[PDB]
């Protein structure tokens, strides 16, 4: 199954491994990647966290692919399986947010960075987009930013818990001589089972 | 060591065979063979385990004679009840015989010549004692005393008992009313498709017919009493044809001919159309050959009109000489249907059956569910099956309607059950006989 | 009752082919036109009714949906037999809303998909023959 | 009908342990979209064909979840059988489930 | 309601060993009504919450009784199972009795 939740959460363990020598370390000497517009329990909000920063987001969850893909049938029940394409926006915030960036860039392209994300999270990196050098006032300085939109794409699978699938077949038929003869010539009985 | 090349020829004639849909069986009474249905490949084969005289080899050699041999030919035993009684006085300290043969390992003879004062019995109820006694025969082989009949009892089913001078006589065959015999012979095998008998009595004969109608399969008989070329009215003889004709027995071919008695004239006409195909041949007019026309067993010349007619009555079929040409004419079972429809229609219940049966059992594209897609699997196999009788010249036209998903109860689908699958086929026909009305010579 | 492409299904050898793609993915097509007029050079028109209604089935199915699979290993399959089995089967279309009323009598493998690897992820187009391309329809001769 | 004998023989290898509520019916599935954390419920004896939860039983399901189905569950992951609570409850806040009688019954 | 699951390992342990047929319906006082011997009859392991018999078995019914009834005695002579025959049959001489098949089944 996806859930974007969990795919944000596998992304940042990822990054943090991946990109975590070029970082902040907190009080628990943790890379400082969080997930975007932070929040507890309720309205408690999340504090910016200690500069080089990497924000994860997923901006949303697109299905050119089709509406199914396949649909199998598990051992009793029918299950669908639908293609998704999920964007997900990596920022790095921080002064040399844009080499920081790069480093990543050319690590998720890497064979051993995306098996480890194929890991733990289930989807395979599809393309990465432009990285802008962004320059943003905040009150006093200019703090740097470098977005990055990672498109993921994962198949969800889904169980219908009222298939009912097929077991037995019961066919009446009849052969005629002309189109009609209301007493059939002859009659077909068949009675097909799973046993 | 084998030569480079090995060749053998040897001045035996031709005898190409050809495959198709039916295998016959020969349910004969015997007491050889290992077990029901030994079957035979060849008119040889027949012949070393049987004789001249015997049923079974007068039934082979109409089948196998023709010209398109048929592949295999099946032959069932009936069981046994061998019955033994002293046909004489018991005199001092004659010496009697008997051996008990069931399952392969059994040969024991038995001896008991102990007569000193008198039996006028006691020799059959002594071997009552003794039969139930050998360590290897006790079980299998149940005996009476009468004032004995060796029959079988549980696990082993084969009896045989034979002797010199003194009985082992009779037959009496255990195999009753085709059930009993049907019961033994489908736990074997069944992969047969026709089926016919050594035995011509009434009872039997209405027997099997019946049995016979319950499962796919046809039963060809050969009928010889005179009393069915007389009648004009089917509910006035007693007939086993006018029998047939009154229970509507779709799946029971009569071929009535004067041999019907001492041979099987019925075994050449299944070797007409079993070799070919299924549904894509007429069994009517049929060019037999070897067997002759259907002679009167009382003026030795062949039927009169009336007599054809009066069997058309009862449905069975006869042999007409028409142009001086021995032809098996009508071709149609005792239920008034047409041979290759019944065994088109038996031939795509099997198509159908088998096509049906990948899905769900060999799951062949997986699991069918119960929706729109799956009722749709299910609809091309249909298709596909009907698609064969017409490449195969049976129907010509088919419709398939299968249920709508959003109109399918609730029981169903809990019960994992798909009813109301309906097909609608229009059969081809074929032309028999023609009539021309010339309109003038002027 | 509209038109819908969530309930097209097509069923081709007992399967279940799924997974369309987004844009065009059934393309259904007589190979020759029903009557072909010919014209005479005086004027009088006389009608050639074609004894020829075989057709195309093309079907556009994503390159990762299983189905195309199952397709691939029918065809390894039916490359293997012998000459004397068949290689064809019904091709039923179904939907509800009655768009394609249309049936694939006979129907085989004609040509391989094209395989296309690109940025993006795009589609393989199977395409099957057919005896003959039955138009039906749900009003009956009345 | 059945022997009550053997009908409190046969329910005594049953034995479930923990105790899992589902938002959703497990029976297609009874390994998929749990809620809450295996807690632990402990049965009686088999008696007249019918053996009952000893002590009530607190789940405590996390905040805003739903809580439509349970599932019991024995030692070795084998879920031994499945049902529905009386209605299904939303808990916004973090709050606590009580079971108050489990009576698995075989005596129709 | 139990699981497809759950319902073969608890039928794993019943496992009747013998059958003695009765005269009167054995409900209560299984003891009594005991017509025939303990005649050995063997089970198959449980599948889709059925067992059925292995084999054939052949009960030597006494000559001049009447059998209606029947009983599954497990190994600890324990009555599981009560039930009725088809239709209540004199055995006025010597004779054996053949059950072609007897199946446990919990899917009701």
């Amino acid at each position: 199954q996806l859930e974007t939740a969990e795919l944000e959460k596998g992304i940042v363990r990822v990054l943090v491994d991946v990109i975590g020598h070029r970082l902040a370390r907190d009080k628990n000497n943790r890379p400082n990647v969080i997930r975007a517009y932070p929040s507890d329990n309720s309205n408690d909000k999340g504090l910016k966290p200690d500069q080089p920063f990497i924000t994860v987001y997923c901006q949303d969850a697109t299905t050119p692919y089709g509406w199914v893909l396949d649909k199998f049938v598990e051992d009793d029940a029918v299950c669908y399986r639908i293609a998704f394409q999920i964007p997900v926006l990596i920022t790095v915030n921080g002064k040399g947010a844009h080499s920081i960036m790069l480093e990543l860039k050319q690590r998720l392209e890497m064979s051993t960075t995306r098996d480890y994300l194929a890991d733990m999270t289930g989807a395979s990196v599809l393309d990465t987009g432009a990285i802008p050098n962004d320059y943003t006032y905040l009150n006093t300085d200019f703090e740097n930013s470098a977005p990055l939109v990672v498109t993921l794409v994962k198949n969800s699978v889904l169980k219908d818990e009222r298939g009912s699938i097929i077991e037995r077949v019961i066919v009446d038929g009849e052969l005629v001589y002309e189109e009609g003869q209301e007493p059939p010539e002859y009659t077909i009985h068949l009675d097909v089972d799973s046993k | 060591w084998n030569p480079i090349v090995n060749v053998d020829i040897t001045l035996n004639t031709a005898g190409t065979t050809r495959e198709g849909f039916g295998l016959p069986l020969f349910l004969a009474s015997t007491d050889n063979f290992e077990e029901r249905i030994r079957g035979y490949t060849s008119l040889t084969e027949v012949a070393e385990d049987f004789d001249e005289s015997t049923a079974a080899y007068k039934a082979a050699k109409q089948l196998w004679s023709q010209t398109p041999k048929v592949t295999q030919l099946y032959i069932g035993r009936r069981t046994m009840q061998y019955t033994v009684s002293i046909p004489d006085t018991v005199a001092e300290g004659s010496e009697y015989s008997l051996t008990v043969a069931i399952g392969g390992g059994v040969s024991q003879p038995f001896q008991y010549t102990a007569k000193e004062n008198d039996t006028a019995l006691i020799v059959l109820n002594e071997f009552k004692s003794q039969i139930e006694a050998s360590p290897t025969i006790k079980d299998g082989v149940n005996a009476s005393v009468t004032g004995m009949i060796i029959t079988k009892a549980g696990d082993n089913d084969f009896v045989k008992v034979t002797s010199i001078t003194p009985t082992t006589s009779i037959a009496a065959t255990t195999a009753d009313t085709a059930s009993a015999a049907l019961a033994s012979i489908e736990t074997y095998s069944t992969d047969w498709y026709f089926i016919s008998a050594e035995d011509r009595t009434q009872q039997f004969v209405l027997a099997m017919a019946s049995e016979i109608q319950a499962r796919k399969k046809i039963f060809f008989t050969a009928n010889a009493d005179v009393k069915a070329l007389q009648g004009t009215d089917l509910t006035s003889a007693t007939d086993v044809p006018a029998q047939l004709a009154k229970s509507k027995y779709t799946r029971t071919v009569c071929l009535w001919h004067h041999t019907a008695e001492f041979d099987y004239p019925e075994m050449a006409y299944i070797a007409y159309g079993a070799p070919y195909d299924a549904g894509s041949i007429a069994w009517g007019n049929a060019q037999l050959t070897g067997v002759a026309a259907s002679l009167q067993p009382a003026n030795q010349r062949p039927l009169i009109s009336i007599q054809k007619s009066a069997l058309d009555t009862r449905s069975c079929n006869f042999i007409d000489l028409d142009g001086g040409v021995p032809v098996v004419r009508r071709g149609i079972t005792s239920g008034g249907e047409w041979i290759d429809i019944v065994r088109g229609v038996d031939w795509l219940e099997s198509d159908l059956k088998t096509s049906l049966r990948d899905l769900l059992i060999n799951q062949k594209g997986g699991k069918i569910t119960y929706d729109d897609t799956g009722i749709t699997r299910i609809r091309q196999v249909i298709e596909t099956s009907l698609q064969r009788a017409v490449n195969r010249k049976f129907l010509s036209t088919y419709t398939v309607t299968v249920p709508k998903a959003s109109q399918v109860a609730l029981a169903d689908k809990k019960a994992r059950i798909l009813k109301d699958i309906t097909f609608h086929g229009i059969l081809a026909g074929a032309i028999l006989d023609v009539d021309l009305k010339g309109t003038v010579a002027y | 009752q509209q038109y819908s492409p969530k309930d097209v299904v097509c069923s081709w050898n007992g399967i279940a082919i799924e997974g369309f793609a987004p844009d065009s993915f059934l393309r259904l097509q007589r190979t020759s036109p029903l009557v072909t007029p010919v014209v005479g050079a005086g004027g009088q028109v006389a009608l050639t009714r074609n004894a020829d209604k075989t057709g195309t089935i093309e079907i556009e199915l994503m390159q990762t949906s299983l189905s195309n699979q199952m397709l691939s290993a029918i065809q390894a399959k039916q490359d293997d037999m012998e000459l004397e089995e068949d290689i064809s089967s019904n091709f039923v279309i179904y939907d509800p809303s009655g768009s394609v009323l249309a049936t694939g009598i006979n129907a085989w493998l004609q040509e391989l998909p094209q395989i296309e690897l690109g940025r993006d992820q795009n589609s393989k187009t199977w395409i099957f023959g057919c005896e003959k391309l039955d138009y039906t329809s749900t009003i009956p001769a009345s | 009908t059945l022997t009550i004998d053997g009908k409190n023989k046969i329910l005594a290898t049953l034995t479930p342990t923990t105790i899992v509520l589902h938002n959703v019916d497990p029976t297609a599935d009874p390994t998929a979209n749990k809620v809450t954390q295996p807690v632990a419920i402990f049965f009686s004896e088999p008696n007249n064909g019918l053996i009952a939860s000893e002590d009530t039983v607190n789940i405590t399901v996390p905040a805003s979840a739903t809580v439509s189905h349970f599932s019991l569950w024995d030692d070795n992951s084998k879920c031994v059988a499945t049902g529905a609570l009386s209605s299904p409850q939303f808990f916004a806040e973090e709050g606590i489930y009580v079971i108050s009688s489990v009576s698995i019954d075989l005596n129709k």
